C-alpha cells in the first residue's frame, strides 16, 4: 500500500495517462448511453412528463 | 527486327518441350512448343466464333453470342448448333490460355526472371474455369456458364445476379470489390508518383525516390516504399480476383436463397435480437 | 523441409477449427466459435519460434 | 526500472496522481448520492 | 521452393528517416512516428512524419465534422443504445431530402437538413484534400500529376452527389451516407435507368477496371520478377537502363509483341486508372438526364435485339 | 487574464488564425444551414409566406 | 485596429490572395445556388409570370 | 494538488491544447445536438409553438 | 521582424491598397444588396 | 524565450491587434442576435 | 525538465494561465447551466 | 508458495500487467452484461418494478 | 516419472506457460458456458424459481 | 522406436500430440453429449427429477 | 533470468503485487457479500 | 538443451510449476465436492 | 542425440504408459455406471 508508487518505475506515465484518461471517458460516455435509452432513466424523458412537457 | 539492346538475349534454351523444334521467334513473338499450341487453339475458338455467326444469321459483332447447351443437356454433350459449339469454344479458350501461360515460363527461363508473371495469369485462368467449368459442374449442367457474347455475357451476369436478389449483399463479393476499387486506386498514385518524380516541374532535375518518400509520408504520414508498392499491386489484383472466384462457388451451391437474407445472422445474435429500436427493432 | 512458421501456420489452421467447434457447442452460435477460434488459433499463428 | 526515473521521481509523481484520483472519487461518490437520492436503483 | 521477394526475410532499422526538404515549410512538418515491425515484412516499416499546414487543418477539421455528423445520426436513429448502434450499424442511413423538396435548403434536420449540413462539410474536405495534393507536390518541386490523378476521381464523385442531383433537379438524387443505403442506392439506380449495363460508359468503365486490376498484376508481377536486378528501383532504372528494364521489356515484347519502357509503363498505369472515373462520371452524368432506359438505346444503337 | 499573451509565445501565430478561421466559417455555415432546415427560421421560406409568394 | 496591416509580415500575400479569391468565388455561387433554388427568389421564373411567357 | 502543474513536465502543452479544444467542441456538439432532437427541449421548436410561427 | 519578409513599410502599402480593393467591392455589395431589397425584400 | 521564437513584447504586441479583432467580431455578432431577437424571439 | 523540457518555473506559470482558462470557461457554464434550469428544469 | 515470485524472472511485469489489465476488464465485462442479460439480475429492471417506474 | 523437468530444457519456460495459462481460461469458461446452456445447472435460474424473483 | 526424436524436433512433436490429442477427447465428449442415451448432465435431471 | 531481475529485485516487486492483488480480491469480496445480502444466487 | 538450462533450474522451475498444479488442482477439487454437495451430476 | 532419444523415449514412454492407465480406469468406471456393450 505504501510501495506502489514504484509501478512509475515500470510504465512511463505519459502512456499511462492518456490510457486512463481515453478509458475513463470511453466508459463514462458508454453509461450516460445506457442510461439515456433506458426508459426509466432518460432524464430528458423523465423531466418531459414531470413538467407536462410532452403536449 | 530487334531492340537494339535485345541481341545479347536471343540465346537458345529454356524451353520447357520441345528442345530446339520450335526455339525459333516469329517477328517479335517467340513461338516454341506451347506458341504453337497457342495459335491453334486461338485460331480455331475465333473461326468457330465466326461459324456460330453465321449459324445465328447475324454479322453484327455485337450481336454475336454463342450459348452453351440448355440446362436439359446436363453436363452431357449437345449438338453443334444447339451448345456443342460453346462446349468446343470453351475447350479452345482453356487450352488456348494455359498455353499462353506455359509459353510465359518458358519465355522467363530465357530470360532468367522470376515466375510471378505466369503465376499471376494463373489466377485469371482459374476464375474463367470457375464460371466456365468448376461451379456448371458443382451445379450440374453447362447452361450454367456463361455466353460468348459481348453484350449477352452481361445479361449473364444480370440474370446470375437477381437470381440471389441483389448481389451486393454476397459478403465475398463486397471483398473483391474492396480489392478492386483499392487496386484502381494504387495504380493511379502509383503512375503518378513515378512520373511526378522523373517528370518534375520544367528546369528541375529528376527528383529521387527518398523525394517519392517524402511526399507520400507528408500526404498521409506513411510511405509503403519503392518494394512495397510492387507487392501491394500484386497481391491486391490476386486478392480481387480470388475472392470473386469464392464468391461464385458459394452461389447457387451452399447459398440459395436472397443474399440480403444472410446478414440477419448478424441482427439476430440472442444478445441484442429483441433490443427495442434501431432500424430492426 | 517444413519451416518453423509453415509448421505453425500448419497447425494453426488445427486450432482454428478445433476451438471453433468446442465454443460454438459450448456458447449456442457458431459465431463464437468464429470469434474464440480466430482469436486463440491467430495468437498461436502470430508466435513462432 | 524501464522508465528510467529514479525512485525519488516516482515518489514524487505517485503523490500527485493519487491527489488527482483522489479528487475524482471524490466527486464520483458525491455524484452517486446525489443520483441516488433523486433515484435509487437498489 | 526459391525465394519470390513476397515478404522480406531480413529487416534493418536505421535511424528514423526525415525525408526531403526542398521548398518545405519544416515547421509544419510533425517529428517521426513508431517503426511496425509488422508493416516492415510487406513494405517500409517507418510511420510519420506528417506534414500539416493550412488545407491540412481545413481538410481534417471538415472531414471530421462530416463523420462526427454521419455518427451522430446513426446514434440517434440507434436511439442512443449502445448495443443497437452495434446490432444496426451497417443499416443507418442519413438519406438526402425527398423529392418535394427540389433542390431547396428547407428540408427539416430529420428530412434531408442534416444530409445537407453533412454533405457540406465532405465538399470542404474533400476540395482542400485536393489542394493539399498539388500543394505537397509543388514544395518538392514534382509534376502534379497526383493532384490531377486525383481530380480525375473527385469528377466521378462530384456527379454523384452534386452534378447530377442539380441537374434532375432535387437533392433526392443524391447518394445517401450508409453501408447497405448506398448499396441499395447503386442497386436501385440502375433499375430505375433500365439496367446500367447497358450504358456503353459503364461498360467502358469496367473496361479500365479490369485492366487496372490486369495491368497492375502485370506490373507488379514484372518488377517483382526482375527485382533480382534492382528493378524496382524504377527512377535510376529510367535515368541509366540495366538489364532489369531491358529483361523486362524482352519478356512482355516476346509474350505479345510490343512493350513499354521502365517510365512509359506508368503512364499506362495512370491512364488505365484515371479512364476509370472519367468515363464512369460520364456514363452517370447521361443517366436519366439524356437516357432514361439504356436497354432501349441498346436496342436502338444495334447491341441488343430488336423486340 | 493579464498573461493569456503567452498563448503566442507556446503556438505558431499562423497555425492559430489559419485554424480558427477554419473553426468560425465552418460554424457559422452550419449554423445558416440549422436554420434554413427549421421552418420557423428559414427568412426565405418566412418573406414568402408574408408577402404571398410562391413558398 | 489601426495595426489590422501587421498581418502582411505573418502571412504571404500570394497564399492569401489566392485562398480569398477561391472563398469569395464559392460563396457567391453557393448563395445565387440557393436563391435560384428557392422558388421564391428564381429571377427568371419570377420574370415568366410577371411578363406571362409561361405557357 | 499543488504540484499538478507538474503535468507540463511530462506533456507538450501544444499537443494538449489542441486534443483539448477538439475534445471540448465535440462534446458541446453533441450535447446541443441531443437536445435539437429531444422534442422537449429543442429550443427551435419550443419558440415556434410558443409563437405559433408554424400554421 | 517577420515571417514572410515583407518590410513593415511594405506591409503597410500593400494592406493600404487590398482595404481600397475590399471598399470598392463591398460598396459594389451594398448597392446590389439594396436595389434587391428595394425590388423584393426579404425580411 | 519560448517555443515560437516570439519574444514576450512581440507576444503582447500580436495578442493587443487580436484582441482588437476578437472584440469587434464580437461586437459585430452582438448587434447581430440583437437585432435578430427583436425582429423574431427564440426565447 | 521531465520529459518536454519545460523547467518548473515555466510549467508552474504556464499551469496558471491554463487554470485561469479554466475557471473562466467554467464560470461561463455556470451561469449558462444556471439560466437554462431557471428557464427549464431538467429535473 | 515461497517461490511463485520467481514468475517475475520469466515475464516482465510491463507485459504481464497490460495483459492482466485486459483479461480482468473484458471479464468483468462478460459477467456484468450477463447479469444484464438475466431477467432476476438486471438492476436497473428490477429497480424499475420496485419502484413501479415503467408505465 | 523423475525426469518430467527434463520438459523445461526443451520448451521454453515462457512459451509453455502462456500455452497453459490461455488453455486453463478456455477449459473453464467452455464447461462455465456449457453449465449455463442447460437448464440443470444454469445457476441463475434455477436461483429465480427458488427465489420466485420472476413473478 | 527412440529414433523418431531424431527424425523431428520434440518441440514440433509434443506441440502435435498435445493439441490433437486434447481435440480428440473433446470431440468425443461433445458428441457425448449431443446424444440423448449418454449426456450426463441432461440424465441427473431425470433421476433427480430436476427439470 | 530472462527479464534480469535480480533476486531481491523479484522479491520486492512480488511483495507489491501481492499487496494489491488482496486489496483488489479483498474489495471483490465486499462486493459479492453486498450483493449476495440484496440477491442471493445460491 | 533448446533452453540452455542447468539441471538446477529444471528441477527447480518444476518443484515450483508441481506446486502451482498441486494447489490449483486442490482448489478445483474442493470447488467439485461443494458443488457435488448441492447438485450431484450422477 | 542418439543417448538423449533414448532418454527421452523412455520418458515420454513411462508418461505415454501413465496416461493410458487412467483410460483404463476411466472406461471401466464409466461401464460400471452404465453398461454400453
Ligand atoms: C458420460 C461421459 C463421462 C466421462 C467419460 C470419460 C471417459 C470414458 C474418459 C474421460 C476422460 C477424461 N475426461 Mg470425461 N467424462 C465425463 C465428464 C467430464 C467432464 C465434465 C465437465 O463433466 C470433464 C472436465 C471431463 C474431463 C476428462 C479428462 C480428465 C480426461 C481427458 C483428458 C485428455 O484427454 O486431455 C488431453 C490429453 C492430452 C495428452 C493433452 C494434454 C494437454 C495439452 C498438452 C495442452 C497444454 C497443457 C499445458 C501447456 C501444460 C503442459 C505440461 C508440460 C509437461 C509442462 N470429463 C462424463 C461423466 N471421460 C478420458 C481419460 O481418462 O483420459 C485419460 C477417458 O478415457
Ligand atoms: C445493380 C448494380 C448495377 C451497377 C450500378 C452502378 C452505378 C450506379 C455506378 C456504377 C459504377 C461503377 N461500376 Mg457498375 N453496376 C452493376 C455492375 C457492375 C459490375 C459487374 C461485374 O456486374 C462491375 C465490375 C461494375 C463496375 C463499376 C465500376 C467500373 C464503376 C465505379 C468506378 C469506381 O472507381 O468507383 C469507385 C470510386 C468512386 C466512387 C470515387 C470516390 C472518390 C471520392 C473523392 C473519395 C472520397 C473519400 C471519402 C472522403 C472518405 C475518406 C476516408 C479516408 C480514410 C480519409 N459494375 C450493375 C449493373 N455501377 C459507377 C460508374 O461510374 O458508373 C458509370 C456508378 O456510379
Ligand atoms: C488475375 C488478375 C488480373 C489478370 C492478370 C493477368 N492477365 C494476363 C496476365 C496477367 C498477370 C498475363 O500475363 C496475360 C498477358 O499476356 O497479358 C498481356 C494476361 C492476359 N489477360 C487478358 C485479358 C483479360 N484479363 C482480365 C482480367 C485479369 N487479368 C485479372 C483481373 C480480363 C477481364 C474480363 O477481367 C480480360 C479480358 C489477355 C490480354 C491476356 C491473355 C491472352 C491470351 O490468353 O492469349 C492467348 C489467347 C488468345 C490470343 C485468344 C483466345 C481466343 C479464344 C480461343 C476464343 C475466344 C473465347 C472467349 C471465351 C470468348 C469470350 C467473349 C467475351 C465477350 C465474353
Ligand atoms: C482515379 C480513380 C481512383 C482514385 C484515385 C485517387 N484517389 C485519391 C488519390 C487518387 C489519385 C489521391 O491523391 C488521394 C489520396 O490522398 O490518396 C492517398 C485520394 C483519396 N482517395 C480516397 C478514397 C477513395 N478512393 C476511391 C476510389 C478511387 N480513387 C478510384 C479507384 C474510393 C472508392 C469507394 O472506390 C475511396 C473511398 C482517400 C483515401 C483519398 C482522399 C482523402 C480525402 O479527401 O479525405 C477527406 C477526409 C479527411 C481528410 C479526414 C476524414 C476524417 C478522419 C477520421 C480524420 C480525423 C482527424 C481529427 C483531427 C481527429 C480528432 C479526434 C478527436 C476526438 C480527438
Ligand atoms: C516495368 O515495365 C514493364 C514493361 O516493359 C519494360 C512492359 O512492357 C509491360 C507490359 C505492359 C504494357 C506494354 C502496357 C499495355 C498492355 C496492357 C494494358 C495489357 C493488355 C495487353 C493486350 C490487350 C495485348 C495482348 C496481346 C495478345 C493476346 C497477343 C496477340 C498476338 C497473337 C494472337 C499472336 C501471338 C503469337 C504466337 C503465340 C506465336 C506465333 C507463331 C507460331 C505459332 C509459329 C507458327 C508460325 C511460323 C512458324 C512462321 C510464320 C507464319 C505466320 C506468321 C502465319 C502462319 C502461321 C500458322 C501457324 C499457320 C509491363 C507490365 C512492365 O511491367
Ligand atoms: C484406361 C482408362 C480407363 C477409363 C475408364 C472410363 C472412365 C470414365 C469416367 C470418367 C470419370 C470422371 C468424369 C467426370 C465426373 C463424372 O462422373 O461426370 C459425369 C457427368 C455426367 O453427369 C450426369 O449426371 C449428373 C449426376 S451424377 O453425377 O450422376 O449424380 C448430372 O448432374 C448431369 O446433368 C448429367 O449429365 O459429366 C460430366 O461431369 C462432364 C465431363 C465433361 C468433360 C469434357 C468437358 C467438355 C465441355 C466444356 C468444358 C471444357 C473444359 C476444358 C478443360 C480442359
Ligand atoms: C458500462 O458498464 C457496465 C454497465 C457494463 C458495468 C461494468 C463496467 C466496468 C467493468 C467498469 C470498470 C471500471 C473501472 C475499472 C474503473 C477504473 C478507474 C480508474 C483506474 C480511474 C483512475 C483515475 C485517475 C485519475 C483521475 C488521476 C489523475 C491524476 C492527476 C490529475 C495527476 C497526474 C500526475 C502528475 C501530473 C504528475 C506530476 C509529477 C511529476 C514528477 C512530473
Ligand atoms: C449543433 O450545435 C450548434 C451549432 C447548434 C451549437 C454549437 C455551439 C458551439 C460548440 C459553439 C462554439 C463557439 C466558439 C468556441 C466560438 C469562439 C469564437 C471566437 C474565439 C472568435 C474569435 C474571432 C476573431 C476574429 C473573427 C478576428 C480576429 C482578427 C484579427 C486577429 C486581426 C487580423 C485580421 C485581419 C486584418 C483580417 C484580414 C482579412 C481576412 C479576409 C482574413
Ligand atoms: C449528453 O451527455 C452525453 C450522453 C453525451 C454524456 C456525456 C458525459 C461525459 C462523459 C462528459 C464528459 C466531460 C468531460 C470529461 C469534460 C472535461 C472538460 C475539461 C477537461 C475542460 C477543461 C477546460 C480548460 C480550459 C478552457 C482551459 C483554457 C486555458 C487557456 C485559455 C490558457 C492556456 C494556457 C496558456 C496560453 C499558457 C500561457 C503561459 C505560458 C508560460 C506559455
Ligand atoms: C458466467 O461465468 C463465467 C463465464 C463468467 C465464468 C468465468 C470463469 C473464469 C475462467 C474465471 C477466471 C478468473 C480468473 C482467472 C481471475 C484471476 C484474477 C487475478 C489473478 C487477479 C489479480 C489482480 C491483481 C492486482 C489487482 C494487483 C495489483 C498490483 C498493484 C496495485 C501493485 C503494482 C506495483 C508494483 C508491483 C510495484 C513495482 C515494483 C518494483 C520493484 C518496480
Ligand atoms: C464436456 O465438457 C468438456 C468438453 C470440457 C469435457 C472435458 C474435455 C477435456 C478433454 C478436458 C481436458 C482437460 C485437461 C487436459 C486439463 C489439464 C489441466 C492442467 C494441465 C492443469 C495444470 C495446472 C498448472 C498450474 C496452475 C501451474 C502453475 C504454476 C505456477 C504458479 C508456478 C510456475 C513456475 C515458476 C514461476 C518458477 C520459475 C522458475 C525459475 C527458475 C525462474
Ligand atoms: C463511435 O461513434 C462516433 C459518433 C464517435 C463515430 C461514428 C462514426 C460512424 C459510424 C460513421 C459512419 C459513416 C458512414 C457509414 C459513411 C458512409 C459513406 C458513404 C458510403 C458514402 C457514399 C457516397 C457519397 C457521395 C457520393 C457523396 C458526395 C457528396 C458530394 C459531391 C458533396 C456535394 C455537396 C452538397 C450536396 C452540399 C451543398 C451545400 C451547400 C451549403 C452549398
Ligand atoms: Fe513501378
Amino acid at each position: 500500500m505504501s510501495k506502489f508508487y514504484k509501478i512509475w518505475m515500470i510504465f512511463d506515465p505519459r502512456r499511462v495517462f492518456v490510457a486512463q484518461g481515453v478509458f475513463l471517458f470511453l466508459l463514462a460516455v458508454m453509461i450516460h448511453l445506457i442510461l439515456l435509452s433506458t426508459p426509466s432513466y432518460n432524464w430528458l424523458e423523465i423531466s418531459a412528463a414531470k413538467y407536462n412537457r410532452v403536449a | 527486327a530487334l531492340l537494339s539492346f535485345e541481341r545479347k538475349y536471343r540465346v537458345p534454351g529454356g524451353t520447357l518441350v520441345g528442345g530446339n523444334l520450335f526455339d525459333f521467334w516469329v517477328g517479335p513473338f517467340y513461338v516454341g512448343f506451347f506458341g504453337v499450341a497457342t495459335f491453334f487453339f486461338a485460331a480455331l475458338g475465333i473461326i468457330l466464333i465466326a461459324w456460330s455467326a453465321v449459324l445465328q444469321g447475324t454479322w453484327n459483332p455485337q450481336l454475336i453470342s454463342v450459348y452453351p447447351p440448355a440446362l436439359e443437356y446436363g453436363l452431357g454433350g449437345a449438338p453443334l448448333a444447339k451448345g456443342g459449339l460453346w462446349q468446343i469454344i470453351t475447350i479452345c479458350a482453356t487450352g488456348a490460355f494455359v498455353s499462353w501461360a506455359l509459353r510465359e515460363v518458358e519465355i522467363c527461363r530465357k530470360l532468367g526472371i522470376g515466375y510471378h508473371i505466369p503465376f499471376a495469369f494463373a489466377f485469371a485462368i482459374l476464375a474463367y474455369l470457375t464460371l466456365v467449368l468448376f461451379r456448371p459442374v458443382m451445379m450440374g449442367a453447362w447452361g450454367y456458364a456463361f455466353p460468348y457474347g459481348i453484350w449477352t455475357h452481361l445479361d449473364w451476369v444480370s440474370n446470375t445476379g437477381y437470381t440471389y436478389g441483389n448481389f451486393h449483399y454476397n459478403p465475398a463479393h463486397m471483398i473483391a470489390i474492396s480489392f478492386f476499387f483499392t487496386n484502381a486506386l494504387a495504380l493511379a498514385l502509383h503512375g503518378a508518383l513515378v512520373l511526378s518524380a522523373a517528370n518534375p516541374e520544367k528546369g528541375k532535375e529528376m527528383r529521387t525516390p527518398d523525394h517519392e518518400d517524402t511526399f507520400f509520408r507528408d500526404l498521409v504520414g506513411y510511405s509503403i516504399g519503392t518494394l512495397g508498392i510492387h507487392r501491394l499491386g500484386l497481391l491486391l489484383s490476386l486478392s480481387a480476383v480470388f475472392f470473386s472466384a469464392l464468391c461464385m462457388i458459394i452461389t447457387g451451391t451452399i447459398w440459395f436463397d436472397q443474399w440480403v437474407d444472410w446478414w440477419q445472422w448478424w441482427v439476430k445474435l440472442p444478445w441484442w435480437a429483441n433490443i427495442p429500436g434501431g432500424i430492426n427493432g | 523441409e517444413v519451416s518453423e512458421f509453415a509448421f505453425r501456420l500448419m497447425m494453426a489452421a488445427v486450432i482454428f477449427v478445433g476451438v471453433g467447434i468446442m465454443f460454438a457447442f459450448a456458447g449456442g452460435h457458431w459465431f463464437v466459435g468464429l470469434v474464440v477460434g480466430g482469436l486463440v488459433a491467430a495468437f498461436f499463428a502470430a508466435t513462432p519460434n | 526500472g524501464y522508465t528510467g526515473l529514479t525512485d525519488e521521481q516516482a515518489q514524487e509523481l505517485h503523490s500527485v496522481y493519487m491527489s488527482g484520483l483522489w479528487l475524482f472519487s471524490a466527486v464520483a461518490i458525491v455524484a452517486h448520492l446525489a443520483v441516488y437520492i433523486w433515484r435509487p436503483w437498489f | 521452393a526459391e525465394y519470390q521477394n513476397i515478404f522480406s526475410q531480413v529487416q534493418v532499422r536505421g535511424p528514423a528517416d526525415l525525408g526531403m526538404t526542398e521548398d518545405v515549410n519544416l515547421a509544419n512538418r510533425s517529428g517521426v512516428g513508431p517503426f511496425s515491425t509488422l508493416l516492415g515484412w510487406f513494405g517500409n516499416a517507418q510511420l510519420g512524419p506528417i506534414y500539416l499546414g493550412s488545407l491540412g487543418v481545413l481538410s481534417l477539421f471538415s472531414g471530421l465534422m462530416w463523420f462526427f455528423t454521419i455518427g451522430i445520426w446513426f446514434w440517434y436513429q440507434a436511439g442512443w443504445n449502445p448495443a443497437v448502434f452495434l446490432r444496426d450499424l451497417f443499416f443507418f442511413s442519413l438519406e438526402p431530402p425527398a423529392p418535394e423538396y427540389g433542390l431547396s435548403f428547407a428540408a427539416p434536420l430529420k428530412e434531408g437538413g442534416l444530409w445537407l449540413i453533412a454533405s457540406f462539410f465532405m465538399f470542404v474536405a474533400v476540395w482542400s484534400w485536393w489542394g493539399r495534393t498539388y500543394l505537397r507536390a509543388q514544395a518538392l518541386g514534382m509534376g502534379k500529376h497526383t493532384a490531377w490523378a486525383f481530380l480525375s476521381a473527385i469528377w466521378l464523385w462530384m456527379v454523384l452527389g452534386f452534378i447530377r442531383p442539380i441537374l434532375m433537379g432535387s437533392w433526392s438524387e443524391a447518394v445517401p451516407y450508409g453501408i447497405f443505403s448506398h448499396l441499395d442506392w447503386t442497386n436501385n439506380f440502375s433499375l430505375v435507368h433500365g439496367n446500367l449495363f447497358y450504358n456503353p460508359f459503364h461498360g467502358l468503365s469496367i473496361a479500365f477496371l479490369y485492366g487496372s486490376a490486369l495491368l497492375f498484376a502485370m506490373h507488379g508481377a514484372t518488377i517483382l520478377a526482375v527485382s533480382r536486378f534492382g528493378g524496382e528501383r524504377e527512377l535510376e532504372q529510367i535515368a541509366d537502363r540495366g538489364t532489369a528494364a531491358e529483361r523486362a521489356a524482352l519478356f512482355w515484347r516476346w509474350t505479345m509483341g510490343f512493350n513499354a519502357t521502365m517510365e512509359g509503363i506508368h503512364r499506362w498505369a495512370i491512364w488505365m486508372a484515371v479512364l476509370v472515373t472519367l468515363t464512369g462520371g460520364i456514363g452517370i452524368l447521361l443517366s436519366g438526364t439524356v437516357v432514361d432506359n439504356w436497354y432501349v438505346w441498346g436496342q436502338n444503337h444495334g447491341m441488343a435485339p430488336l423486340n
